[PDB]
């Protein structure tokens, strides 16, 4: 009825972001881990409705959308409460520009490192590229969040970039990558950032 | 001056025609500054990384290609350049990524591989089949996958203007698609950008 079928795979950072956002929206969605063997029938249907069996994929009776920037948008159309983006066009543009950067710098590389054919010398050069920009990235995410919250104190929306970066840190630890920072506060914030209840429920 | 926004464009660029077609549809007062017409020093001041087009306002500047037109649509709400029904809007937003990643690169490959003896000939044939095999798949709607003029039509018009200057012209052979091309070029927004 609220058919919503979400194709995912275990330990896939993309599927963890969409599942957490569906949880926050309280949306009716049926999660399908195509990795599990019993779900082989669903995977067949997945290669039918997507060009490359894209993971993850939000499937409804009407559509099948597969990019992360698209999936977050679509989810906002189907469930507007609570809002994931700010209200002002400037801030929304910056949130989008920032989502693209976090996807190409971290999300795409976290997926490269999980390849069993990736040469050791490349993997190590990938982890170092992510270590150089993670702190600077996190500072900008918080910077944009403080602005958007102050410009509309009554809007009371959620910062999807904060939700996405939480999973970056999580996968940093999962992959034994160092979060380079001796700042006591950033570690506290990251500490509380990984402690939010909706995030534990996702893992 | 007194213009609301200033759009620094670059010649023969679909990302520049996209912005112009949309800013015209919105009727936002714009000053258009062509690139190359600037001092090589100023070109680095507006866009430090030579990425065009650039859209400047009093308090804000933006040149991200994947998010520019979505900003013009949200910054100047009327007229809405996205579908009104949810299911239809969720799809157009996906076809935008499809167009940027599947159909715009083929334009660059017509410029880049104009260095191979018979590569262009093979590319015009592939693009032609890609359309004719789609002119039948799509029919019976005024504008691209919707009842009203959408961002997807700006994406496509700009791409059509740029291919048409590279020798690939849309004839009667594309029929359903050619009538869609004649309606697109009739609009004033797409017309100001084609001259
Ligand atoms: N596995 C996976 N990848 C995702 C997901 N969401 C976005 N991406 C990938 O990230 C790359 C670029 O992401 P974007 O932020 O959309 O930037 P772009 O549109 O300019 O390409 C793309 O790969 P690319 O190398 O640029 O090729 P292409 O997709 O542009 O054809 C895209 O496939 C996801 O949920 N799962
Ligand atoms: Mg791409």
């Amino acid at each position: 009825s609220n058919a919503m079928l979400l194709y995912t795979k275990k330990d896939d950072i993309y599927s963890d972001i969409v599942r957490m956002i569906l949880l926050i929206k309280g949306a009716n969605a049926k999660i399908v881990d195509v990795s599990k063997e019993e779900n082989s029938k669903h995977l067949e249907e997945l290669n039918i409705i997507t060009p490359n069996g894209n993971i993850p994929t939000l499937s409804t009776d009407d559509f099948a959308v597969y990019r992360l920037s698209v999936i977050i948008e679509a989810i906002e159309d189907l469930y507007p409460f609570p809002p994931m983006f700010p209200v002002f066009p400037k801030q929304r543009a910056n949130a989008r520009i920032l989502l693209e950067y976090v996807n190409k710098t971290f999300l795409q590389n976290i997926i490269k490192l999980q390849s069993p054919d990736l040469d050791e010398k490349q993997a190590n050069e990938i982890k170092m590229l992510m270590q150089r920009d993670i702190i600077s990235t996190y500072k900008k995410i918080v910077s944009e969040r403080e602005v958007n919250a102050e410009s509309n104190p009554d809007a009371q929306n959620i910062n999807v970039l904060t939700l996405i970066i939480t999973f970056v840190f999580y996968y940093f630890i999962k992959l034994k990558i160092s979060i380079p920072t001796k700042d006591k506060n950033i570690i506290k914030e990251i500490k509380e950032l990984l402690s939010e209840p909706n995030f534990i429920k996702t893992i | 001056s007194n213009a609301m926004v200033t759009l620094y464009t670059t010649k023969y660029c679909p990302y520049s025609l996209r912005a112009r077609i949309a800013l015209a549809e919105k009727k936002m007062s714009t000053d258009i500054v062509e690139a190359g017409d600037l001092e090589p020093a100023m070109i680095k001041k507006i866009t430090p990384n030579g990425v065009f087009p650039v859209l400047m306002e009093k308090d804000y500047s933006i040149n991200n290609r994947k998010a520019l037109l979505i900003y013009i649509d949200e910054r100047f709400p009327a007229p809405s350049l996205l579908p009104n029904v949810v299911n239809e809007r969720i799809k157009i937003r996906l076809s935008l990524d499809k167009i940027d990643n599947e159909w715009y690169p083929v334009l660059d490959q017509i410029r880049k591989h104009r260095s191979d003896q018979k590569m262009l000939e093979s590319m015009f044939k592939d693009l032609k089949e890609s359309l004719l095999a789609m002119e039948k798949a799509f029919t019976g709607s005024e504008f691209f996958i919707s009842s009203g003029f959408t961002l997807a039509d700006c994406y496509i018009a700009a791409l059509i203007i740029c291919l048409e200057a590279e020798g690939f012209i849309i004839d009667d052979e594309y029929g359903a698609i050619y009538e869609y091309k004649k309606r697109l070029f009739a609009r004033d927004s797409v017309k100001k950008a084609n001259i």
